[PDB]
């Protein structure tokens, strides 16, 4: 909705400029509107907070109820604690090159998580 | 006196609003060529920066040190649909050259408002204003007390003792303290 | 013919385990160990008020390993924009024959306090840490003094800068300092 | 090198922004608009004081109810400690 929002902003700016120019040229019952407005504002704030809570605590509660397929906080620490330590060239942490006692030749590790639409899929980090 | 200061403040606010509108238009035009990787947070921040600065200036120049609105009357300079070459650079946004058959659907400052009548008709359908006001006042008082409490509540173990280190270094070599 | 460097320091008592945990995974492959030593500091003087470096502090662990002393004294000039450095040496000796010849040559002891601790193999360097223990004659600082020991020939002494890099590692509660 | 300082500063800034957003919903602590004191206009200025919540109230709540989980994930990923410094049972 790039063009739609652009046109809306343009119309709003045109209206604002017209009102400002007009002001410059001119310069030289049981209604309870406040109560209804406050009620509508409270309803809107409650709807926004409910949408936020649904986005946060309902779509991220997968591993909270039962450990399922999720690379987030369930896969990376596994392989970390099991094989190597953390390091940051860019995202390269503990490549397996026997550098502890090799002393022959160095080799780095291009290890990085990736996404794919499937069931039970890990990060699958990349001689070969 | 006060009228001149109000006019100068209104002119400065209009200039700032025009600059902010030009900046927002340039940003929106930059959001059309680079349509990819358009995060919602950047658009939200742009919309907040484009609305807040203008709305605050508009509200400050309307409910702060204003005289009674019964003496001042609204009167424009002139209503002439003449095409002048020395007057098209003095409106800054619209009314460059007025048309002939434009009086009907252009004269109400291009009225966008369409929900005001619907809201009025919906409120008229509910025709008791004493408990609601009291509850609103109580909620306002509670929010004020909470904000005051928050404002009132809002307002490195060492392990490298140099003395002990120097003493140990001395005892390592000098006999004073060591033996 | 050879020289030694030092960037010794100290650290609190409670703050050792968190410290040595980091110190293990700094330049050592694996299998951290320790050692219990024994201080046999002697004294050889009586003519110029300048004794020798007779601190023959050697381990009291499993036998076979020979006790000995090392040369460490008379800090020479130099070390431009560098840490402590002294032209020194080392000397191994037979089991208890060193003390025998020292006593036959008319020497006396200097200290009777032992400070066990831990060691850690750096690269071209080495690091140690220890703590004095309060014991009587037949048996104190309450602070584990640490040190970065490295010995090498003259060479270029550029590795001292690398030693300073280790100072970067010993950031939290460790620093370098001389003695006067 | 001290890169954790920038991470701590970013986390503190995120927390301060979240606190300010949670505190930014008390601008009506001084009054509840019991009367219509709008001397300029009461139909489009006084009545629309709360009808423009999209640019006044809903304009801060959107970003204010988004930085929490984002900052949490950023702190948990940028700093995923994994630094027991001894690997206690791992050697085991």
């Amino acid at each position: 909705w790039p063009w739609d929002s652009v046109r809306n902003n343009l119309r709003s700016a045109l209206t604002e400029m017209c009102v400002l120019y007009d002001v410059l040229s001119i310069v030289r019952s049981p209604q309870t509107l406040q109560l209804i407005s406050k009620k509508k504002s409270l309803a809107g704030a409650a709807q926004i907070l409910l949408k936020g809570a649904e986005r946060l605590t309902k779509s991220v509660a997968e591993n909270q109820e039962n450990k399922l397929q999720r690379d987030f906080n369930s896969e990376l620490l596994r392989l970390r604690q099991h094989w190597k330590l953390r390091k940051v060239g860019d995202k390269i942490l503990g490549d397996l090159s026997y550098r502890s006692a090799g002393s022959l030749f160095p080799h780095h590790g291009t290890f990085e998580v990736i996404k794919n639409t499937d069931i039970d899929l890990d990060k699958k980090i990349p001689l070969e | 006196r006060e009228e001149k200061q109000l006019e100068a403040s209104l002119d400065a606010l209009l200039n700032q609003v025009a600059d902010l509108k030009n900046s927002l238009g340039s940003f929106i035009y930059k959001l059309e060529n680079e349509y990819d990787r358009l995060t919602w947070p950047s658009v939200l921040d742009s919309f907040a920066l484009l609305s807040g600065q203008l709305n605050t200036l508009n509200k400050v120049l309307k409910h702060e040190k204003t005289p009674l609105f019964r003496n001042q009357v609204i009167i424009p300079l002139v209503l002439s649909p003449d095409r002048d070459e020395d007057l098209m650079r003095q409106t800054e946004g619209r009314v460059p050259v007025f048309s002939h058959e434009v009086v009907p659907d252009h004269l109400r400052t291009k009225p966008d408002p369409e929900v005001e009548e619907q809201e009025k008709q919906l409120t008229t359908d509910a025709a008791g204003a004493d408990a609601a006001q009291k509850q609103i006042q109580s909620l306002n008082k509670m929010c004020s007390n909470l904000l005051e409490k928050i404002s009132k509540e809002e307002r490195n173990k060492q392990t490298f003792n140099p003395g002990d280190t120097n003493a140990l270094v001395a005892a390592v070599a000098f006999g004073k303290g060591l033996s | 013919n050879m020289m030694e460097y030092l960037l010794q320091g100290s650290v609190l008592d409670h703050s050792l385990e968190s410290l040595i945990h980091r110190l293990r995974g700094l330049c050592d492959n694996m299998e951290p160990e320790t050692f219990l030593d024994h201080e046999m500091v002697f004294l050889l003087k009586g003519q110029q008020a300048s004794p020798f470096v007779l601190r023959a502090r050697r381990s009291m662990d499993r036998a076979g390993a020979p006790w000995h002393l090392r040369y460490l004294g008379q800090p020479e000039m130099g070390d431009k924009n560098r840490h402590a450095l002294v032209r020194n040496c080392v000397d191994i000796a037979t089991s208890e024959n060193l003390t025998d010849f020292l006593m036959e040559m008319g020497f006396r002891m200097d200290h009777e306090f032992v400070a066990k601790g831990h060691l850690f193999r750096k690269g071209i360097m080495k690091v140690v840490v220890y703590k004095i223990f309060r014991i009587l004659v037949p048996g104190l600082s309450l602070s584990y003094l640490v040190e970065l020991s490295v010995v090498a020939p003259a060479g270029q002494d550029m590795v001292s800068d690398d030693m300073r890099n280790f100072a970067e590692q010993l950031k939290p509660l460790v620093h370098l300092e001389k003695i006067d | 090198q001290s890169k954790e300082t920038l991470l701590q500063s970013y986390n503190k800034r995120l927390k301060d922004d979240i606190k300010s957003i949670m505190d930014n919903f008390t601008e009506i602590i001084k009054t509840a608009k019991i009367e219509d004191e709008t001397q300029v206009s009461r139909a489009t200025q006084g009545e629309q004081d709360n009808y423009e919540m999209h640019v006044r109230a809903a304009n801060i709540v959107r970003a204010g109810e988004s930085l929490m989980k984002l900052v949490s994930d950023l702190k948990q990923f940028l700093i995923l400690n994994d630094f027991p410094s001894v690997n206690e049972a791992i050697d085991q």
